[PDB]
């Protein structure tokens, strides 16, 4: 159901912030193949990280990036015991943040 | 005292619920659903930061399931936290991510940043 474009990044909460920011930033800068926009997705406890990444990209862009967020609920499924089968089902809050190039002011 | 709330520009009459780490969802939602059950209440806001950001989103998402047809705007922001340091007194401030979410019965401008339309039942 969720999108899996090269544009869509589900951010890991565990990684170093500074490096993660720099990877996102490189997506927006290119090498070219620059993305005019990316989508930063944060699931559960990774919501603050997604926000922090987006707002920092915005802040360092000299007015050339803007951000906009939406929310949803995501269903995560995984097996505990094989098949009769015992499957763990979790609902998580999520945030979905568009980070896009604009004309400054 | 601290100014007008979030969304005072869009829905000044909305009830604002601050979501904190100490907040209890079922209890917070009980009040929110009762509030929004009334016809006089047209909208509600949930806000929070840091260790309550995820919980704030969950509260919004629960209400959207209990009342279908709500228009949503999400706004991102930072909020300060005081840290006292003496390690290698001294008050030091840092920004912590957060958000505020508006949910309303009445139509909102769909072109504004952070807008999300009502989910189909």
């Amino acid at each position: 159901r969720l999108p899996r474009r090269p544009n869509d990044i589900y951010v890991n909460m565990k990684t170093d912030f500074k490096a993660q920011l720099a990877r996102c930033q490189k997506l927006l800068d290119g090498g070219q193949n620059a993305c005019s926009e990316i989508y930063i997705h944060g699931l559960g406890l990774a919501i603050n990280r997604a926000i922090n990444i987006a707002l920092q990209l915005q802040a360092g862009s000299f007015g050339s990036l803007q951000v906009a967020a939406n929310t949803s609920t995501v269903e995560l499924v995984d097996e505990l015991e094989p098949e009769e089968p015992l499957t763990r089902i979790r609902n998580n809050s999520a945030i979905h943040i568009r980070v896009f190039r604009v004309t400054p002011k | 005292g601290p100014g007008s709330g979030p969304f005072a520009d869009l829905a000044p009459g909305a009830v604002h619920m601050r979501v904190k780490e100490g907040s209890k969802i079922r209890n917070l939602m009980a009040f929110a659903t009762a509030s929004m059950a009334q016809p006089a209440t047209r909208a509600i806001v949930f806000s929070g930061c840091g260790r309550a950001t995820t919980k704030t989103v969950t509260c919004a998402e629960i209400l959207k399931r209990r009342l279908a047809g709500l228009h949503q705007v999400t706004r991102l922001r930072y909020r300060s936290v005081r840290e006292v340091w003496q390690s290698l007194s001294l008050s030091v401030l840092k920004n912590v991510p957060g958000l505020a979410i508006l949910l309303s019965k009445d139509a909102l401008d769909p072109r504004q940043p952070g807008y999300q339309p009502p989910n189909p039942h």
